[PDB]
RNA sequence: GGAUAGUGGCCUACCAUGGUUUCAACGGGUAACGGGGAAUAAGGGUUCGAUUCCGGAGAGGGAGCCUGAGAAACGGCUACCACAUCCAAGGAAGGCAGCAGGCGCGCAAAUUACCCAAUCCUAAUUCAGGGAGGUAGUGACAAUAAAUAACGAUACAGGGCCCAUUCGGGUCUUGUAAUUGGAAUGAGUACAAUGUAAAUACCUUAACGAGGAACAAUUGGAGGGCAAGUCUGGUGCCAGCAGCC
């Protein structure tokens, strides 16, 4: 009898085990618990803006050895600290003191990109100016 | 006048105002547009009846110029004219003098403070004089 | 407040963003019929799309439906008065498959070179982004204008047109003025 | 191995190259009958697979 | 029986453990107002629906009430909590989730303009009012067609094709210029012109208005998914790239 329920009046039967087999999908059980408004970083919100706080002795993944910055923001809405990855060549420029950036998601929708582990955010402005825009010189940080 | 052809459509008379309706056309080459003066001063030259008891309003140009297209009353008489034509459009005519109004802001501001003012005033201005004489 | 103003959108782009044979097609059937964009081959073939789903559901219901019959008919009316079926054939395979090769090659602007008045299809294609182009009384600058038959009779350029006449043009008199002027 | 340094290092030391004058190219119906042309009327190169950049060889 | 405008545990005196419940009651949660309703199929549909229409609720939260046909009304009153509008220190008086606008909150959203002119409302009303509404500003939220250009002497990059005096003429005509032209127009300055009473936005016109160091099309930028750079420099598991490899 294929395991499920046949009968004409086994409605209610199909629609429970229904209910109860939904909780075995990753995107139904995060929806109908509400994690992303309980406990993802960004609150459920496609972007953030934050503070860059400091430094911290990280190391990336496979294959390299680079231990100069990934950028630790402390984020305005919800307190919470991050590790963001800035994401173009030269990212000594925009990482004077306190900025505040703005954060999108790697994505992967929670997870790391490539490389970079333990790094599921980027930045794309850096105190209002987009961070493309001073990679490629069309716009200037505001020095003064 | 280089033959602008006007032209009418649908003319249907009420006496319930006294006048009868129309949508006019015309098909005027090399011209910018036909105005409103022209077409009520063509119009009276061509029926005999009135000058002030045209109007035409309206008029939208078809696409790549040439002919426009727009709404037309003719009146019983210059003073049932007078009695329904909106104030606007007898103004812009000309038929009637514009009124001096202020904007809305300022008669709204004024009908608050005279709300907030009760009766005439006379004897709160009175007082207030003789308060500052004291 | 205000009721709502309903607006649809026109086109649909393919599934699959780079197949090499569609790319090669859609570029040819656009260079050949002088298209800007790949966006008016999928307005014409979301239109496509939309007539043979209406057929199909007409065949849907059972024959000798008062409703697959009336539907039936004023599809194929509306394709017969854009002109495209047999006007002694009802035998409704045009209908189930119409092509996008049909619907350009009906479509204005390959329409006057199809008729020989411009003799080349960009050159078409700017007479009428020019506004030389008048298909009866009224003057069109839209290209895709898919005309029904029925202005064959009536075609012409604008009086209001250079090369229309009773007008030189905006550089024409320039250059006829200063040639006269040179010449004394 | 001494590498506290090197921070946008290619990005600095690449040498700064200006884009050449050349002519504009066409744009809209233009440039598409551009690429017809340059595509299929021609026959430039299409003995092995129709290859779009004739590279030296 | 009372109170209601009215039925009714809506409440008062006496009489039972009566009523609901695995066919899920009760409790908890909702980043839940409900419905009409976007995105797919002749049936898999899964989400979303604060939001133009309908029904609810609220006017900072609770509570109470007058008038009134109709209100638990908050741009009506009567009472606290965070907060205030103030002095000449006795006061008077409560919450723009109406339109503009400001500040906090933020990834996230417009001007402290005009008009009753187009649509509807109200008793005493052909005349008054309406931040309802319309219009004007910002606006790449979306949605429609769509400027960026069309041809000559010459060669080059050479589809389909001929004259039996073997690259000569080339009938029909695919594209390119650093040597050059009698051919057609858009964006705007604007008296003239309109659904605007004094107006820039739409086609119309004296004039100015095309020649490509002009009025200039970007965004992703070519390993595979998904075609093409082993053509040239700089670094050399480094800067970095890469949604996955």
């Amino acid at each position: 009898g294929k395991g499920k329920p046949r009968g004409l009046n086994s409605a209610r039967k199909l629609r429970v085990h229904r209910r109860n087999n939904r909780w075995a999908e990753n995107n139904y059980k995060k929806r109908l618990l509400g994690t992303a408004f309980k406990s993802s970083p960004f609150g459920g919100s496609s972007h953030a803006k934050g503070i860059v706080l400091e430094k911290l002795g990280i190391e990336s993944k496979q294959p390299n050895s680079a231990i100069r910055k990934c950028v630790r923001v402390q984020l305005i809405k919800n307190g919470k600290k991050v590790t963001a990855f800035v994401p173009n060549d030269g990212c000594l420029n925009f990482v004077d003191e306190n900025d505040e950036v703005l954060l999108a998601g790697f994505g992967r929708k929670g997870k790391a990109k490539g490389d970079i582990p333990g790094v599921r955010f980027k930045v794309v402005k850096v105190s209002g100016v987009s961070l493309l825009a001073l990679w490629k010189e069309k716009k200037e940080k505001p020095r003064s | 006048s280089d033959a602008v052809t006007i032209r009418t459509r649908k003319v249907i008379s009420n006496p319930l105002l006294a006048r009868k309706q129309f949508v006019v056309d015309v098909l005027h080459p090399n011209r910018a547009n036909v105005s409103k003066d022209e077409l009520r001063e063509k119009l009276a030259e061509v029926y005999k009846a009135e000058k002030d008891a045209v109007s035409v309003f309206g008029f939208r140009t078809q696409f790549g110029g040439g002919k426009s297209v727009g709404f037309g009353l003719v009146y019983n008489s210059v003073a049932e004219a007078k009695k329904f034509e909106p104030t606007y459009r007898l103004v812009r005519y000309g038929l009637a003098e514009k009124v001096e109004k202020a904007s809305r802001q300022q008669r709204k501001q004024k009908k608050n403070r005279d709300k907030k003012i009760f009766g005439t005033g006379k004897r709160l201005a009175k007082k207030v004089a003789r308060r500052n004489a004291d | 407040p205000r009721a709502p103003r309903t607006y649809s959108k026109t086109y649909s782009t393919p599934k699959r963003p780079y197949e090499s044979s569609r790319l090669d097609a859609e570029l040819k059937l656009a260079g050949e019929f002088g298209l800007k964009n790949k966006k008016e081959i999928y307005r014409i073939s979301f239109q496509l799309s939309k007539i043979r789903r209406a057929a199909r559901d007409l065949l849907t219901r059972d024959e000798k439906d008062p409703k697959r019959l009336f539907e039936g008919n004023a599809l194929i009316r509306r394709l017969v008065r854009v002109g495209v079926l047999s006007e002694d054939k009802k035998k409704l395979d045009y209908v189930l498959a119409l092509k996008v090769e049909d619907f350009l090659e009906r479509r204005l602007q390959t329409q006057v070179y199809k008729l020989g008045l411009a003799k080349s299809v960009h050159h078409a294609r700017v007479l009428i982004t020019q506004r030389h182009i008048a298909v009866g009384k009224q003057i069109v600058n839209i290209p895709s204008f898919m005309v029904r038959l029925d202005s064959e009779k009536h075609i012409d350029f604008a009086p209001t047109s250079p090369f229309g006449g009773a007008r030189p043009g905006r550089v024409a008199r320039r250059n006829a003025a200063r040639k006269a002027e040179a010449s004394g | 191995h001494g590498s506290l340094a090197r921070a946008g290092k290619v990005k600095s030391q690449t040498p700064k190259v200006e884009k050449t004058e050349k002519p504009k190219k066409p744009k809209g119906r233009a440039y598409k009958r551009l690429l017809y042309t340059r595509r299929f009327v021609n026959v430039t190169l299409v003995n092995g697979k129709r290859r779009m950049n004739p590279g030296p060889s």
